[PDB]
Order: structure tokens, then C-alpha cells, then sequence
């Protein structure tokens, strides 16, 4: 497949291409020749504003609750629902621990950043017989 | 009586095509026609979980139907007995009806590779086939190439397969031999 | 299978040629565009008949690149192949798993997993060609295919024959 | 296919440009050979109008006649004509006529009896693999003598 | 029959003996449907009669079915010494003793063929069937 667009100048086809990129006119053109080379670029940029992808990755849940138009029948109707399926992966330990740490790291005043640096640590390794559990809390602190 | 040969067949394929224990059960509900659910239950001496789907898969399998065997209870109550209603009609009515669907099947897996003539690009990972390779192959290109990926194609089910699928056929054949002989000797009553 | 067949077009004419003689330059793009072309629903196209009567009725205009188009309905001259009926050809082209035969403008391949048994390749030949027990096919030699796979891409035919009975191979 | 079930563009019900409906039409590799020139030549006369303002020796001039009369990139025409008179077993139109009346009287789908003039074909058994749809339709009897009446029209240049 | 029906469905004589299973005239054992259906579609192929190797030819095969088909090529080779001698001269001037002489000639080739013991008079015998096609077709 090689599944791969790269743009080229045909008219010039001197090299990969030595091109710029109109953004304003959300164009790209040949630097020396002026073709248009392809037109209609997109933005990218207010996607992001409205918005763990570090550690966990692909393995998904979406955090969820209690909608306006429901009934008490309905808000711990949810709630009682919402642990039900928590056994389908072992990021379980991970999202009390990742949690825990976050305790663990704002509670005695630490930055921020140690958050997701302690995080980065756990989900580094996680799983060893050298570890073999040992006793849980090394790997949290 | 045949009948016993229809329940003599039904431990062959219950310990053929199933393990041991699908067969105790299988004693135990054909020892007795209208048999208390304890009394089996006393039988085994072990707990529900290994004995539950025993019978689940006895009644899917339509040789045996648990039947509602009303019992009058003593303590002004109507608490019936599971006895179950050994279903010899629907015996052979599902157990030969899998042995159809699996030699058809055997079959199919004869003919798929019987001889390699669909072709496949292994840079793809992709299937292709004859129509696809002629309309695909080219006066300069003797071998036929996978526009896809621009490779050429390479053969697949090769002869070896086919003799395997034979082999479990020959396997089909001798292993269903003695579990179609006791359903076939049942063909001429149909009891 | 060779046809003569009444279709209809759609010619659309650019602006640039709206002379009155637009009527000479219709009939003049329909010839040089279709006698050479094929279609994968009406197969290839050698000639076109009835030139002096053809429905030239009339054009409508479209509403952007104002090229006033029109609609014609055309008698020509066609081949159409299929599956499951005998042709007789000429061999052309050949590969490791068979040769290719000319079927009217087409180039029919015939390969050996549908060829007869006692039919095989022999390199030996030059031009290299196809001993059997009887005969051996060479390029020249006039072979009948009974068409069992066709794909009629639009504009394209390409067709797999055999030669596996009787009263085919070499002629 | 061989059932007589091709694209409906070739069933009987076919339609002209004005809705009449008339059965397929369906030529044999040399009567369509026939009206290629024929036909071709009337539009060279029609071009040379507007202008005002053994066999293969001729086979070739003939359609360079007219290859030089058209684009040219139609050399398969050529190549089908190469196709067509190399397997092309009839001539004198006339004889065409005579076996439309004779192959056409025994009520055979254009195509089938086309075929059966298409084909070199001498024997009943002949025709009984060739044309896999045309086995039985007939008493085979009449075909080999329907078949000889045309190897009895055998012209060989 | 019991038990000798087919490579798939052996046991088939209680086993709703409903499918052909027929004799490729070049075979000679039984082939059920699920079998010889399996084999002529691709062509000729050989079936797993007990590990036969013997080619089942294409859609070309007969009726033999519950003949006893080794007494029933006996019967064919019968048949064929009938079918070989269904132009043979026997009573052509009436003569009985004539007759039955030439009935044991046939016969005897017949026996021949269907023998096997010894049978050498038996390709002499096709050479007597293509001596008599000889005169058969001359
Ligand atoms: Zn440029
Ligand atoms: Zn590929
Ligand atoms: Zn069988």
C-alpha cells in the first residue's frame, strides 16, 4: 500500500519540494513555478481550544453521569450502572493509582507537574515478577 | 429395545464429541423415567455449576427435554418434580442434523484448496483470483502485480491443504462412523 | 459476439465551435470519438452506420459553461463478447500459464488450469508455443476458445477462454 | 450466456431509436465482415462528397483505403478485419440471403444461426460442443445437411 | 452393502440408502453421492474406496446400483459379449446346432474376459471383439 502523499511540482519536479504554504489563502505553491499545488487546506486551529492520552493510550472510557431531565430512579440508576462493567480492564489499580497519586503528590503541595511525572513512572513499567506486586506502594511512591 | 440403543448412542456422542462428565448426567436422567431433581443431585455429590449446563446442553441437544412432571406438594403447596422427558424423536432430529452441516462443511474446506488458482500479494496481505489476475496481468509483466501496493502476486491454498481437509475428513468419517451407525440403526423404527 | 446496434449519445459542444456548421461538426465528433472505443455495457466499437440519418434532434443548453450539448441516437457497428459460447482466434500473446488469442479486437487469454490435460507449454519452441498429444499450437495457428470468464470494465473487455473439448485447439 | 440470457441490450425485445421492436440483431463474423466495406464505402463516397469542396492482397489496401479514409486509431478495425477475413468464410452477399432464408427458416435466434455461419462447423456432434445451447433445440439430422448445404457453399480464395 | 457402500457413508445400507451410489464404469465399487459427486464435477479423480487409487472418469459413469456389480461386469461383459455379438452371425441361415455352437463362442469370450483366473483368451478376446468390430464396421 505505502499509503504515503508527498507533494511535488510536476512542472518543476526539481526536488522534494521547495514550497510554502499560503495559509491565509489556505493554498501551497511552488515556490519558483507559482502553481497552485493543492487548494482547499484545511484549518486545524479552533479544534483544539473547546478541549490519560499519555499513559493509558487506546484503551478507552468515557467518563459519564446523571443527566437534567431524569429522576432520582434515574441519577442512582447510573451510578449503580457506572461500576458495573469497571472489571473489563486492569487499568482499575491505574485509575485508583493514578488518582491516589494525585492525591498523593497535591496533598503535600507538589507541582503539577510531578502529576504526570509520577504518572509517567507507574505506567512505565507496571507489570514485573521482579515486582510481582511488592507490596503496591513502591511503585505509587 | 432400541430405545436403549438411542440412549447407548446418545453416550457415544456425549462422550465423543463431549467430555466424561457429559455423560454421569446423561446416566443419571435416563436410570430413572420420572427421577426427583435431588436424587441426581445426591448422585454426583458435587455442586450445581458442573451439573447446570450438563443438562442445558442435554435439552439444546433435543435428546433430552426436561419435562414439567407436576408433583402435589404436602405443606398446601404446588411444588412440581424436574423429571425430564427423555426426547428421543428430537435426538436424531439434532445430532444428525450437526453431522450433515459438518461433512457439507468438510467439504467446502476440500474444494478451497483443492487447487491454488485465487492469488494473494503477501506486501498487502490481500486475496486475489484468477479473473482478477488476468485483468490485472500484462504483456510485459509475465507474473500478475498488485496495483495496490505495485507487487507481484503470489499463489495461496496450495496442494498440501487439500490433503489435509481430506485427511479430516477421513478423521469425520471414522470418528461419526459409530455415532451415525447407532443413529442409523435407530432409521428404520425412528423411535 | 459481433452486433450492429442503435445507441444513444450525448455530445456536449463547447461554445468555441457554435458556427453553423455546428450540424457538420456533430456528426464529425461522434465518428472520431466512438469508431476505436469501447464500453464495458456494449462492448467495442468498429463502425458507425446510417451517417446521412441520425437523430441530431436537438441541444440544451447548460446552465454553467454555457456548452450547449446534444443528444444522439446512433446506429453503429459492435462486438460484444460473453461467456459460455465458442470463438475462433488468433494466437497473439502467451504467458507461463497459458497463451492469449485475438478475438475481434480483443486479446482472449486462454490459460491451462482450463486448457485439456495432454496440452502443456514446451519453451522448446520458438516462438515458443504448446505440444499436445495430437498437435502443438503455434502463433499463426487458428484456435477456437469457448470464452468461460469476461470482466467488462467500462471502456475494456478482456476475456479467459478454454480449450478444453472437443472440435478446438489448433485448426 | 449460453441461455440466451446476455445483457438486456441483447435480448429479442430490441428497441431502435423510435420504439419499434424487431428481434436481435446479430451478424456471423463474415456477414458483418460484408457490410463493414460496404457501408464503410459510403461514408468514404459521403467523405469524398464533401470533399468536392488471393484475398489478403486486397484485404489489406481495401482497409487502408479506408484506414486512410478515418483517424486511423482504429488499426483493430484492421486487426478485426485481420480477425474477420482470416476467419471469414463467406462472400457474395447473395449467399448470405439465401442462407438467412435457409439457417432463419428453421427459427433459430439470429446469434445461434449466425454462429452456426461463424463457426467452421461441419457436424451435427460439431455444433452439439461448440454451441452448448444448440444440442437439442433441433434434431441433429438437419444439422450436418444444413451444415453441408454450407460446406457446400464453401468459397476458399 | 452392510457395511462396503461407500468411503464416507460405509454403513449405508441402514442409512436411508437413498443416494446413488453408483459404479464408475472404470471403478468398480461403490461411491456414494457424497462421494462421487465430490470427484466428476472436478473431473477424473480417484475416490478413497479402503484407500483405492482407481480414477473415477468424468460425467460418463452408469447404472449399476444393487446388481451385484462384480456378477453385473460379468453381466456387462455378458453385456458386452452381447453388445459384440448383437451383429453376430448365429441364425443367419437357421441353423440351431450352428447356433447354438456360435452361443458357446460368444459365451466363452465372455468367459474369458469375465474370468480373470487366467485370462489371456481375454485381450485376445477384445482382439476377437476388434476382429468381430472388424467385422463389424467393415
Ligand atoms: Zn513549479
Ligand atoms: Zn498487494
Ligand atoms: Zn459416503
Amino acid at each position: 500500500p505505502n499509503l504515503n502523499i508527498v507533494l511535488t511540482c510536476p512542472e518543476c519536479k526539481v526536488y522534494p519540494p521547495k514550497i510554502v504554504e499560503r495559509f491565509s489563502e489556505g493554498d501551497v505553491v511552488c515556490a519558483l513555478c507559482g502553481l497552485v499545488l493543492s487548494d482547499k487546506l484545511v484549518d486545524t486551529r479552533s479544534e483544539w481550544r473547546t478541549f490519560n492520552p499519555l499513559l493509558d493510550g487506546n484503551n478507552l472510557s468515557t467518563r459519564i453521569g446523571k443527566g437534567e431531565t431524569t429522576d432520582m430512579r434515574f441519577t442512582k440508576e447510573l451510578n449503580k450502572a457506572q461500576g458495573k462493567n469497571v472489571m473489563d480492564k486492569k487499568d482499575n489499580e491505574v485509575q485508583a493509582a493514578f488518582a491516589k497519586i494525585t492525591m498523593l503528590c497535591d496533598a503535600a503541595e507538589l507541582p503539577k507537574i510531578v502529576k504526570d511525572c509520577a504518572k509517567e513512572a507507574y505506567k512505565l513499567c507496571h507489570d514485573e515478577k521482579t515486582l510481582k506486586g511488592k507490596s503496591m506502594e513502591s511503585i505509587m511512591a | 429395545p432400541i430405545d436403549d440403543i438411542v440412549k447407548n448412542l446418545l453416550k457415544f456422542v456425549v462422550r465423543g464429541f463431549y467430555g466424561g462428565s457429559f455423560v454421569l448426567v446423561l446416566d443419571a436422567i435416563l436410570f430413572h423415567s420420572v427421577l426427583a431433581e435431588d436424587d441426581l443431585k445426591q448422585l454426583l455429590s458435587i455442586n450445581k455449576t458442573e451439573l447446570g449446563p450438563l443438562i442445558a446442553r442435554l435439552r439444546s441437544d433435543r435428546l433430552i427435554s426436561i419435562h414439567k412432571q407436576r408433583e402435589y406438594p404436602p405443606n398446601s403447596k404446588s411444588v412440581e418434580r424436574v423429571y425430564y422427558y427423555v426426547k428421543y424423536p428430537h435426538a436424531i432430529d439434532a445430532i444428525k442434523w450437526k453431522v450433515h452441516q459438518v461433512v457439507q462443511r468438510l467439504k467446502d474446506d476440500l474444494d478451497k484448496n483443492s487447487e491454488p488458482n485465487g492469488y494473494m500479494c503477501p506486501i498487502c496481505l490481500t486475496k486475489y483470483t484468477q479473473l482478477e489476475a488476468v485483468q490485472l496481468l500484462n504483456f510485459d509483466r509475465t507474473e500478475f502485480l498488485c496495483s495496490l501496493c505495485d507487487e507481484p502476486l503470489v499463489e495461496d491454498d496450495s496442494g498440501k491443504k487439500n490433503k489435509e481437509k481430506q485427511d479430516k475428513l477421513n478423521r469425520l468419517m471414522d470418528q461419526i462412523q459409530p455415532i451415525i451407525d447407532s443413529l442409523k440403526k435407530i432409521d428404520d423404527s425412528r423411535i | 459476439m459481433f452486433f450492429i446496434k442503435d445507441l444513444s449519445l450525448n455530445i456536449t459542444l463547447h461554445p468555441s465551435f457554435f458556427g453553423p456548421r455546428m450540424k457538420q461538426y456533430l456528426k464529425t465528433k461522434l465518428l472520431e470519438e466512438v469508431e476505436g472505443s469501447c464500453t464495458g455495457k456494449f462492448g467495442y466499437i468498429l463502425c458507425v452506420l446510417d451517417y446521412d440519418n441520425i437523430d441530431i434532434q436537438r441541444g440544451r443548453i447548460l446552465p454553467t459553461d454555457g456548452s450547449a450539448e446534444f443528444n444522439v441516437k446512433y446506429r453503429a457497428v459492435v462486438f460484444k463478447p460473453f461467456k459460455g459460447e465458442v470463438v475462433d482466434g488468433t494466437v497473439v500473446s502467451c504467458s507461463q500459464h497459458g497463451f492469449e488469442v485475438q478475438v475481434g479486437p480483443m486479446k482472449v487469454f486462454v490459460t491451462k488450469h482450463l486448457m485439456p490435460q495432454d496440452l502443456t507449454f514446451n519453451a522448446g519452441s520458438n516462438p515458443p508455443s504448446y505440444q499436445s498429444s495430437e498437435d502443438v499450437i503455434t502463433i499463426k495457428s487458428r484456435i477456437r476458445v469457448k470464452i468461460e470468464g469476461c470482466i467488462s470494465q467500462v471502456s475494456s473487455i478482456h476475456a479467459i477462454g478454454s480449450i478444453k473439448e472437443d472440435y478446438l485447439g489448433a485448426i | 450466456a449460453a441461455t440466451l440470457q446476455l445483457g438486456q441490450e441483447f435480448q429479442l425485445k430490441q428497441i431502435n431509436h423510435q420504439g419499434e421492436e424487431e428481434e436481435l440483431i446479430a451478424l456471423n463474423l463474415s456477414e458483418a465482415r460484408l457490410v463493414i466495406k460496404e457501408a464503410l464505402v459510403e461514408r468514404r463516397r459521403a467523405f469524398k462528397r464533401s470533399q468536392k469542396k488471393t484475398r489478403e492482397k486486397e484485404l489489406e489496401s481495401i482497409d487502408v483505403l479506408l484506414e486512410q479514409t478515418t483517424g486511423g486509431n482504429n488499426k483493430d478495425l484492421k486487426n478485426t478485419m485481420q480477425y474477420l477475413t482470416n476467419f471469414s468464410r463467406f462472400r457474395d452477399q447473395e449467399t448470405v440471403g439465401a442462407v438467412i432464408q435457409l439457417l432463419k427458416s428453421t427459427g433459430l435466434h439470429p446469434f445461434e444461426v449466425a454462429q452456426l455461419g461463424s463457426l467452421a462447423c461441419d457436424t451435427a456432434d460439431e455444433a452439439k460442443t461448440l454451441i452448448p445451447s444448440l444440442n437439442n433445440k433441433i434434431s441433429d439430422d438437419e444439422l450436418e445437411r444444413i451444415l453441408k448445404e454450407l460446406s457446400n457453399l464453401e468459397t476458399l480464395y | 452393502e452392510n457395511k462396503d457402500m461407500c468411503p464416507i457413508c460405509k454403513t449405508d445400507r441402514y442409512l436411508s440408502p437413498d443416494v446413488k451410489f453408483l459404479v464408475n464404469p472404470e471403478c468398480y465399487h461403490r461411491i456414494c453421492e457424497s462421494c462421487v459427486d465430490r470427484i466428476f464435477s472436478l473431473g477424473p479423480a480417484q475416490c478413497p474406496y479402503k484407500g483405492c487409487d482407481k480414477i473415477l472418469r468424468k460425467n460418463k459413469f452408469k447404472t449399476q446400483i444393487f446388481d451385484d456389480v462384480e456378477v453385473e461386469k460379468e453381466v456387462d461383459i455378458r453385456k458386452r459379449v452381447f453388445n459384440v455379438f448383437n451383429k453376430t452371425i448365429d441364425d443367419f441361415n437357421g441353423d440351431l446346432v450352428e447356433y447354438n455352437k456360435y452361443l458357446e463362442e460368444v459365451e466363452d469370450i465372455i468367459y474369458k474376459l469375465d474370468h480373470g483366473i487366467d485370462v489371456a483368451k481375454t485381450e485376445e478376446k477384445l482382439r476377437t471383439y476388434e476382429e468381430l468390430n472388424k467385422q463389424l464396421i467393415m
